[PDB]
């Protein structure tokens, strides 16, 4: 599996802003990109599958785009209750790596 | 990302998937199934003759040198009403067996009776005139 | 409903041993295909291993455990196990068992082969520590 | 649907249940199973799984055993056809204690020189393979003399067990039971096959399995039903027990002439004190045992039951535990294991012995000269209930017991199935036959 | 013997034309520099080790792919 890094490593906004994280990988890896996002004393919770698609039961809060090289996860709206470490994970072979993971919180 | 295995099925395991997967493996089982002293002398005995029964029935339905064979005997939906893909893509070798276990014979009759006797009447007749 | 119980673990020396056992139901665990995954205090989750659906007749391990940790699984008691052998401090993380999206032994191509496209379910993990 | 056209396929992986004869193969090197004509055995053997299509197995119901029971037999009887007839030692013997009674000096007089070289020639005897003569002295003569006559085995004849394997023969096939939890009978969903069985070796026991194989993780207690008081209960045990046998009296033998051209050995003197056959069993590693077998059986059979009592039931082979360490027979008082209810065994030596029932023609074992060693362990063992009783969970006395040697191969071949495979088979398809 | 000739297509014959490609690397001689210039014991025994190579592509490769086509075929 390719190496993904993800940008910024810290990620803030005010409660209602728009906030993104960039993440990318070294090669192609086509679409084959979960999105997790993690919050303290839970196991890492996935919202979009294959790059693009939420995961059923998740609230239209969130997308994500980008193929290839270059994707981004897209938060709607900032909320304190949305307050975690993000992680772009690739799947394309048996490695599943994930990447650095991306903290975003409330501005303060 | 995938796992794969080395080559191609083992031996029979696709018995129990739908009978359009299992095709894929017919050359490899075909090939595994055909190929103190005395009682091993009598089970060869028997083993030709088992080799040699499947033989002429496929030499006879015109089939021989074939594990895929087109007949032209119509298939009486009495015996099964599902279509194409409700059997081949939905139903395994052996569920699919049970299902018209009890027809074996009469088809098979009905191959040879019907279809081969035509096949080398009109033969003859062609290759006179 | 779906519950993975993940037990277990606890405090061990280096060089020492223990065994995982994540029990699970509410789903098909013979068919679906399961993940180990781990994450140190300070890190990010770090992809572990994975055991196909079925009986698991394909593995592939992260070259930071291969050859030190082994996979196996039960069927009829619905358990996912980790051998945890020959531990090192590094190896200080809280253990999870998740299951793939798929994990399936398709026939295709004459052949078996295990689809994954990544862990969506999951239980809580639990911690093991090597020290001394 | 579709206009639909009969398709002939070959290939088709399907098969019903059939019994037939598997082929032997061995390790490959006149011993009874050391047949001069078996396959050698495939140094990589293959195994694959299912795993779409799951099996009923049923240990009750494989024909293998069959096999086996009559096979075993016949080579038996082949390897040891050449042999020495006891008839002209059905002579009545004069005898006295041996000083030191199990062993009696006895003399007698025959052939006196019918065309050869012999006399005398007293010699010791056991009190096991003798019948008092009740109207003598008491005298004794030769068990057998009322019955069959007899033959002292060729010493030429090894009789250590050999793990023969078996494969399948051409359109048929081994299914193997994986399920660790797999008992008697049932859809064993963790089905594979097999090409070919490991070896099994032909261990002759009652009362306990030894050299066996061992149960996967915990003791697992087989029956065909836990209910009916007709059948037995197998016991498979998780580790074995540690059980080491001696026979410390070093003996001497000598070859005596019985007529021209023929010799017969007897047992000489002995060296040294008299002692007991007898073996040395682990307590710690017994009585372990006995727990986990108790803590499985309380799932059937209650969990206050008191079991294990000392044995009992049969005829005296059946009653003693035996085996045949070193050539010779053993057969000792399994009391001592179950001599307390919910180890040193002592124990005699037979020599007229009976393959698991012989009729007429039957095997002598020739004397053994110097002393016995052997160790071994046991992997698994036979219960026997003891009858009808007070429906309470207050006794079920679990004796030790079967004398069925069928069951020796069974505990094992439990594991497979023989199928036969069909592969001419038929199926719709789109289109004809381009046929002109 | 008649098992492989009709697996391979070539019952009946004794001389018949398969679609496995050879390979020079097992000999880079020349069409006649073999069939005008090499006896039979000769020749077996310079490709002797490719037996079973040969033999399986046949089979793995030719045979599989007559039989999924030829169905395919006549189905469409
Ligand atoms: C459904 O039923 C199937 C059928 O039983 C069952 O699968 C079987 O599981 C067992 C246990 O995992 C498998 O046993 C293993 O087999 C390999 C094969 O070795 C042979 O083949 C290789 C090929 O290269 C040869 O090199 C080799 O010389 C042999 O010929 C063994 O290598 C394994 O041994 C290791 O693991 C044992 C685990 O107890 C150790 O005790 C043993 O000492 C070996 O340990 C070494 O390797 C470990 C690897 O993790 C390592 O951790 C150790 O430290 C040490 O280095 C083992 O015996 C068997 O092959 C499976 N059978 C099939 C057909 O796959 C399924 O489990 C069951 N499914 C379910 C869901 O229940
Ligand atoms: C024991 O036997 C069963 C038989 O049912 C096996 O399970 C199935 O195995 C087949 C292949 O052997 C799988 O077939 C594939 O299905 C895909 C459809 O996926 C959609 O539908 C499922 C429905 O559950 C959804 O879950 C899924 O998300 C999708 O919505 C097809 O797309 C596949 O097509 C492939 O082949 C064609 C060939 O031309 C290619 O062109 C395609 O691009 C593609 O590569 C294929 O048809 C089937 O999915 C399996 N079922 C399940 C539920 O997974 C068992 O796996 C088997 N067990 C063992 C031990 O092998
Ligand atoms: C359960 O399984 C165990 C293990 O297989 C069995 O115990 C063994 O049984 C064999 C039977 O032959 C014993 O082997 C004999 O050992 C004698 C002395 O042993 C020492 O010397 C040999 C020399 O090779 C060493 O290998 C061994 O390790 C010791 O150092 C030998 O002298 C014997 O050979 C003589 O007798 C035979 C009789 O047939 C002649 O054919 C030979 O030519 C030679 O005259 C023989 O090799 C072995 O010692 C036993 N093990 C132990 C620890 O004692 C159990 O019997 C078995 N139980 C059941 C129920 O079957
Ligand atoms: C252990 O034995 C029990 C008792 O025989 C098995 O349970 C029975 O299995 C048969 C198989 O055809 C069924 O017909 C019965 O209905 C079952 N009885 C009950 C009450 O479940 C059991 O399956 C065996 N276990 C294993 C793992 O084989
Ligand atoms: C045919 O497909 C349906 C889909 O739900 C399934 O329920 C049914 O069991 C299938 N038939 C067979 C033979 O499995
Ligand atoms: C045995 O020997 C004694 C020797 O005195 C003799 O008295 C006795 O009669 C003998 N018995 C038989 C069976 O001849
Ligand atoms: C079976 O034996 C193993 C040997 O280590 C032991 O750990 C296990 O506890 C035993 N099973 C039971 C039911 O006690
Ligand atoms: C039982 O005895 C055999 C004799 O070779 C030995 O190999 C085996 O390890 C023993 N089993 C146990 C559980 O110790
Ligand atoms: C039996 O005793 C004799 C006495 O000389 C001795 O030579 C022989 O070695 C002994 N045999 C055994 C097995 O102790
Ligand atoms: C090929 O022809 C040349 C002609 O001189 C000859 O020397 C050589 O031996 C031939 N090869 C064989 C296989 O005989």
């Amino acid at each position: 599996a390719i190496r993904m890094t993800q940008s910024p490593s810290s990620l803030s906004a005010s409660v209602g802003d728009r906030v993104t994280i960039t993440c990318q990988a070294s090669q192609d890896i086509k679409k084959s990109l979960n999105w997790y996002r993690q919050k303290p004393g839970k196991a890492p919770e996935l919202l979009i599958h294959d790059a693009s698609i939420l995961q059923t039961g998740v609230p239209s809060a969130f997308t994500a785009s980008g193929s290839g090289t270059h994707f981004s996860f897209v938060i709607n709206k900032l909320q304190p209750e949305d307050v975690g470490t993000y992680f772009c994970q690739e799947y394309e072979n048996l490695q599943f790596t994930f990447g650095p993971g991306t903290k975003v919180e409330i501005k303060r | 990302a995938v796992g794969i295995g080395a080559v191609f099925l083992g031996f029979l395991g696709a018995a129990g998937s739908t009978m359009g997967a299992a095709s894929m493996t017919l050359t490899v089982q075909a090939r595994q199934l055909l190929s103190w002293g005395i009682k091993q002398l009598q089970a060869r005995v028997l083993a030709v003759e088992r080799y040699l029964k499947d033989q002429q029935l496929l030499g006879i339905w015109g089939c021989s040198g074939k594990l895929i064979c087109c007949t032209a005997v119509p298939w009486n939906t009495s015996w099964s009403n599902k279509s194409y893909n409700q059997i081949w893509n939905n139903m395994t070798w052996m569920e699919w067996e049970r299902e018209i276990d009890n027809y074996t014979s009469l088809i098979y009759t009905l191959i040879e009776d019907s279809q081969n006797q035509q096949e080398k009447n009109e033969q003859e007749l062609l290759e006179l005139d | 409903q779906v519950q993975l119980v993940e037990s277990g673990g606890g405090v061990v020396q280096p060089g020492g041993s223990l065994r995982l056992s994540c029990a699970a139901s509410g789903f098909a665990f013979k068919d679906f295909g399961m993940h180990w995954v781990r994450q140190a205090p300070g890190k990010g989750l770090e992809w572990v291993a994975v055991i196909g659906g079925g009986h698991g007749q394909h593995q592939s391990y992260s070259e930071s455990v291969k050859g030190r940790f082994a996979i196996t699984r039960d069927n009829e008691k619905n358990k996912l196990y980790l051998h945890m052998d020959r531990l090192r401090t590094e190896d200080t993380a809280v253990y999870y068992c998740a299951k793939d999206r798929l994990g399936r032994p398709w026939n295709i191509g004459g052949r078996l082969v295990y689809y994954y496209y990544g862990m969506d379910v999951w239980g809580q993990g639990t911690t093991v520590t090597v020290s001394s | 649907a579709e206009q639909l056209w009969v398709t002939v396929y070959y290939g088709v992986p399907v098969w019903k249940e059939a019994t037939t004869t598997l082929f032997c193969a061995s390790d490959a090197r006149r011993n009874v199973w050391a047949t001069h004509a078996c396959v050698p055995t495939d140094p990589n053997p293959q195994e694959v799984v299912l795993e779409n299509v799951t099996e009923n197995f049923n240990m009750w119901k494989n024909n293998m055993v069959e096999q086996m029971h009559e096979d075993i037999i016949s080579l038996w009887d082949q390897s040891l056809k050449p042999c020495v007839k006891l008839t002209p030692l059905c002579v009545t013997l004069n005898c006295t204690d041996l000083r030191n009674g199990e062993i009696k000096n006895c003399s007698f007089n025959i052939t006196t020189s019918m065309r050869d070289k012999v006399q005398k020639e007293y010699a010791l005897f056991y009190k096991l393979d003798v019948v008092p003569i009740k109207n003598d002295n008491t005298s004794y003569r030769l068990i057998s003399c009322n019955t069959s006559v007899i033959t002292q085995a060729c010493p030429k004849v090894s009789f250590e067990p050999i793990p023969i394997h078996y494969c399948a023969p051409a359109g048929f096939a081994i299914l193997k039971c994986n399920d660790k939890k797999f008992n008697g009978t049932g859809p064993c969903t963790n089905v594979s096959t097999v090409q070919c069985t490991h070896g099994i070796r032909p261990v002759v026991s009652t009362q306990l399995l030894l050299n066996g194989s061992l149960a996967e993780e915990e003791v697992v207690i087989r029956s065909a039903n836990f209910t009916d008081n007709a059948k037995i209960i197998i016991v498979q045990l998780n580790k074995s027990v540690e059980i080491n046998c001696t026979r410390p009296n070093n003996n001497t033998r000598k070859s005596i002439h019985i007529g021209p051209g023929r010799w017969f050995y007897t047992t000489g003197e002995i060296i040294g004190d008299i002692r007991q056959a007898h073996c040395n069993i682990s307590g710690t590693k017994w009585n372990d045992t006995l727990k986990q077998i108790v803590v499985k059986l309380k799932e059937q059979f209650g969990n206050k039951t008191i079991v294990f009592n000392h044995s009992s039931g049969g005829d005296p082979e059946i009653v003693m535990h035996s085996f045949n360490c070193g050539g010779e027979f053993f057969y000792c008082n399994s009391t001592q294991l179950f001599n307390s209810t919910w180890i040193v065994l002592p124990c005699r030596i037979k020599q007229i012995v009976n393959m698991w029932q012989e009729v007429g023609k039957a095997m002598y074992a020739p004397p053994i000269k110097g002393q016995i060693r052997c160790s071994s362990n046991i992997t698994g063992l036979i219960l026997i209930r003891d009858g009808g009783k007070n429906r309470s969970e207050n006794t079920e006395i679990f004796r030790p017991g079967g004398g069925d040697m069928r069951d020796n191969w069974r505990s094992e071949l439990y594991k497979y199935k023989v199928v036969k495979i069909e592969p001419l088979g038929i199926a719709p398809t789109k289109c004809k036959r381009r046929v002109v």
